[PDB]
């Protein structure tokens, strides 16, 4: 089947959310470990988080996590890179979070009006960003981002992954 | 192939002239081989001057134009942006940032069908070009060469038997890496020459220097 090893000391919440939103469509187990490895088959593994997300989104044609057309696919690519670069730097964070706020002003989900890898990726990255936490507790988080982030966090799949894996 | 699901026509790319996206130029030459493309270069008013080679990177524009005929419109705007950006006529699609993401989109227009594993491999190589090779240490670059050399001993192109966007982006990024000497392994050398032998690859590369 599919097997994901994770770094138990620093879990990839994005990939785990994807495993969570995908488990009803493909058989996949999660193993404790010290790094992230998605074992696809004998000669096939993915080790970087965005590749792991892409692969899971692609084999789970029921969940619709890579969007429903080429343009939504491309938007999801945009957000995957946004979270891995801009949102991972915690450097010029204010400008980066303001870009994210602008994009969410007229959206409920980041892409195509339903949950996608974009949401999982950006959410997971945001949760692990110290500057985001320092913005929330200090009541300075931008309105739309707070609204969208709270929406996802109240979903049962997010609460389940949080409880099991999130190392406070 | 088909291209009319929601028919979009004009592709706009904002790029910084201090950092020309060679992968997009190569891609542009490639699209032109398959589609009737109308190509234009503007300079945004936020940019004072632009090198002549970059002003006319779509110079083989003297050709007679179908005019009625065009399948795709490709507008390159030299602009003071922190990151290469693609925009569409459509309000619903957000601006696409990053040449890797733009390259993925443009190459997809060729219709190449891939399975989950191989599509993801292709995406992986693009990420490696962007997150590791583009701005990595000398050691990070050496590790990329090693991975490429291993892969290229097993298939003629980075993801198998056919040219993919993986080859376009990694080759391009390699050409724009300039500062410190590092040495290229033999399977990578063979693959570079395979790339350079393709008209779209070398003409676009020539554009980058005066």
């Amino acid at each position: 089947t599919l097997s994901l090893t994770v770094n138990s000391g620093d879990p990839p919440l994005g990939a785990l959310l994807a495993v969570e939103h995908v488990k009803d469509d493909v058989s996949i187990s999660v193993e404790e470990g010290k790094e992230n490895i998605l074992h696809v088959s004998e000669n096939v593994i993915f080790t970087d988080v965005n590749s792991i997300l892409r692969y899971l989104a692609r084999v789970a044609t029921t969940a619709g996590l890579y969007g429903s057309n080429l343009m939504e696919h491309t938007e999801i690519d945009h957000w995957l890179e946004f979270s891995a670069t801009k949102l991972s730097s915690s450097d010029s964070f204010t400008s980066t979070i303001n870009e994210l706020n602008h994009s969410l002003s007229l959206r409920t989900y980041l892409v195509g009006n339903s949950l996608s890898l974009a949401d999982l990726s950006v959410w997971a990255t945001l949760k692990g960003n110290a500057a985001w936490q320092e913005q929330l507790k200090q009541k300075k988080a931008p309105v739309h981002v707070k609204r969208w982030f709270g929406f996802l966090e109240a979903q049962q799949a997010f609460q389940s992954v949080g409880t099991k894996w999130d190392v406070s | 192939l088909g291209k009319d699901y929601g028919a979009l026509k004009d592709i706009v790319i904002n790029a910084n002239p201090a950092s020309p996206p060679l992968s997009l130029l190569v891609l542009h030459r490639l699209l032109c081989e398959h589609f009737r493309v109308l190509s234009t270069v503007h300079t945004h008013s936020s940019v004072k001057s632009v090198p002549e080679n970059l002003l006319k990177c779509f110079g083989e524009q003297n050709k007679k134009q179908p005019r009625q005929d065009y399948q795709l419109g490709f507008t390159l705007i030299w602009k003071n942006v922190p990151k290469t950006q693609m925009k569409f006529s459509i309000q619903t699609m957000c601006p696409i940032e990053g040449e890797g993401n733009i390259a993925r989109f443009l190459f997809s227009l060729f219709g190449q069908k891939h399975n989950a594993v191989n599509a993801t491999l292709i995406d992986s190589w693009v990420d490696i070009a962007i997150f590791q090779l583009k701005e990595g240490s000398s050691k990070e670059k050496a590790a990329v060469f090693r991975s490429m050399n291993s892969a290229l001993g097993k298939s003629p192109w980075l993801a198998g038997n056919e040219l993919t966007v993986a080859d376009v982006v990694l080759w391009s990024v390699l050409q724009q890496i300039g500062g410190c000497s590092v040495t290229v392994p033999a399977n990578v050398q063979r693959w570079m020459r395979s790339c350079e032998n393709l008209a779209p690859f070398n003409t676009a590369l020539k554009l980058l220097k005066l």
